[PDB]
């Protein structure tokens, strides 16, 4: 047997308070981890080989 | 850092909420002392004699 996963990490959430507040300060930290949260342009055209 | 800083910010209201109160239920109520001696106030009189 075998299987592929994403982490992409793992968040704590909580109950009593609405999901849409929490929600938007795990986004930011995503996109830390992403590294989107800068403006950017994706430079991958020289990774290559023959 | 600025939608970090407000999201925290809203974060931190929402949390401020109440979930419940707890307190304890004593007023109206004593304590029960015991008494172990009966209070009869009987005395008895005789005569020398007896009689």
């Amino acid at each position: 047997h075998a299987l592929i996963k994403e982490d992409l990490g793992q968040w704590p959430v909580e109950t009593g308070i609405s999901l849409v507040n929490q929600a938007g300060v795990f986004a930011v930290q995503l996109a830390n981890k992403l590294g989107i949260d800068k403006p950017f342009v994706l430079d991958a055209g020289s990774n290559y080989f023959t | 850092e600025d939608m970090a800083k407000i999201y925290g910010a809203v974060a931190a209201v929402s949390k401020n909420v109440n979930s419940s109160v707890t307190y304890e239920v004593k007023r109206g109520t004593h304590e029960l002392i015991k008494v172990p001696t009966i209070p009869h106030n009987l005395v008895l009189i005789q005569s020398d004699n007896g009689k």
